[PDB]
């Protein structure tokens, strides 16, 4: 039905500029008020701003006004998010909501747009197989999963046999290496009796460095 | 600057207890407050509008009141799908806020941790590193211990560790520490391993691997 689709995830410089996308489908956008907020980890969920898409008239929280502008084209039912002279303290997830009116409230969410506001350059991760083998295996089931290494910023993307594979999954929060790289891994427990028949890729995305892998995890 | 306050930065629960979660508004908002629920990794999803008015297909265990300043989302029998952050939000006057969010813990029985470890793999080591990954799967309570020994040599320094968001099936935590070495430095060695101490565990548990077999 609604599906809300957000764009990928950025790093931006120091007083740059940044439009973010929220593409919605199933749903004629001219019926709606689209919201913008954000996520911090200290100040939390900030409303940003509304939009009309059938006349464009907008209403902004006054502490971002001049710095974010929402738009919209009914064409591509796509609403926009434009953000200007970003500081470092403009990090956050930013979320798109759509509502109707009847219920009365953002009920549809989307995915949200990471955005990291630095000076540093990105850095596109490895992929290493963690391969499952008798020192990951217990009670019948096998541990597998994949390590990505080495990146800047965040977020990386995993999912597994392209969302497949879901039970079992553990995608563990990133750890801040000494060099200011992150690495995470992603885990997965499966029967053993079938590593032999089934396969396990996981489908690693870090969308400001463009990196999109599938990395076959075999046994031993 | 209409506050949304929640003073429960995080609530203990048993599932099947009942939990309620307060909000204050600094100012008069009438009925026109709504509750959001946000799961680990997942975007904001609402619950209750108008106060007290739940959507279609949110179960009748949420229920929502209060009038004016005072609100509460309840929730009743809970489940062990229930571990979210919880906001409420005034839409009566602009701009729009939030509150700061309750967090939601659900307490279970003790779980020791099924430990499993990775050699590096040969992917990585023609790079020039080594990465160990020790892994803790499945445990509670929270607080658990990894120590990586590389020739019975305590090591430090040279590892990372996290721990996940309580799993929204069976309540437990998983952990994963990763050891990581020059490869001159992993070849020079032969027995590594990773010791864990947790309160479901009688004795440290010990896994390790020999580097080549």
């Amino acid at each position: 039905e609604v599906q809300l689709q957000q764009s990928g995830a950025e790093l931006v410089k120091p007083g740059a500029s940044v439009k973010l996308s929220c593409t919605a489908s199933g749903f004629n956008i001219k019926d709606t008020y689209i919201y913008w907020v954000r996520q911090r980890p200290e100040q939390g969920l900030e409303w940003i701003g509304r939009i009309d898409p059938a006349n464009g008239n907008t209403k902004y929280d006054p502490k971002v006004q001049g710095k974010a502008t929402i738009t919209a084209d009914t064409s591509s039912n796509t609403a926009y998010l434009q953000l200007s002279s970003l500081t470092f303290e403009d990090t956050a997830v930013y979320y798109c909501a759509l509502e109707h009116g009847y219920y009365d409230v953002m009920d549809y969410w989307g995915q949200g747009t990471s955005v990291t506001v630095s000076s540093a350059s990105t850095k596109g991760p490895s992929v290493f197989p963690l391969a499952p083998s008798s020192k990951s295996t217990s009670g019948g089931t096998a541990a597998l999963g994949c390590l990505v290494k080495d990146y800047f910023p965040e977020p990386v993307t995993v999912s597994w046999n392209s969302g497949a594979l879901t039970s079992g999954v553990h995608t563990f929060p990133a750890v801040l290496q000494s060099s200011g790289l992150y690495s995470l891994s992603s885990v997965v427990t499966v029967p053993s009796s079938s590593l032999g028949t089934q396969t396990y890729i996981c489908n690693v995305n870090h969308k400001p460095s463009n990196t999109k892998v599938d990395k076959r995890v075999e046994p031993k | 600057d209409i506050v949304m306050t929640q003073s429960q930065k995080f609530m203990s629960t048993s599932v099947g207890d009942r939990v309620s979660v307060t909000c204050k508004a600094s100012q008069n908002v009438d009925t026109n407050v709504a509750w959001y629920q946000k799961k680990p990794g997942q975007s904001p999803k609402a619950l209750i509008y108008s106060a007290s008015y739940r959507y279609s297909g949110v179960p009748d265990r949420f229920t929502g009141s209060g009038s004016g300043t005072d609100f509460t989302l309840t929730i009743s029998n809970v489940q062990s799908e229930d571990l979210a952050e919880y906001f409420c939000q005034q839409y009566n006057s602009y701009p729009y806020t939030f509150g700061g969010g309750t967090k939601l813990e659900i307490k279970r029985t003790v779980a020791a941790p099924s430990v499993f470890i990775f050699p590096p793999s040969d992917e990585q080591l023609k790079s020039g590193t080594a990465s160990v990954v020790c892994l803790l799967n499945n445990f509670y309570p929270r607080e658990a211990k990894v120590q990586w020994k590389v020739d019975n040599a305590l090591q430090s320094g040279n590892s990372q560790e996290s721990v996940t968001e309580q799993d929204s099936k069976d309540s437990t935590y998983s952990l994963s520490s990763t050891l990581t070495l020059s490869k001159a430095d992993y070849e020079k060695h032969k027995v590594y391993a990773c010791e864990v101490t947790h309160q479901g565990l009688s004795s440290p548990v010990t896994k390790s691997f020999n580097r080549g077999e």
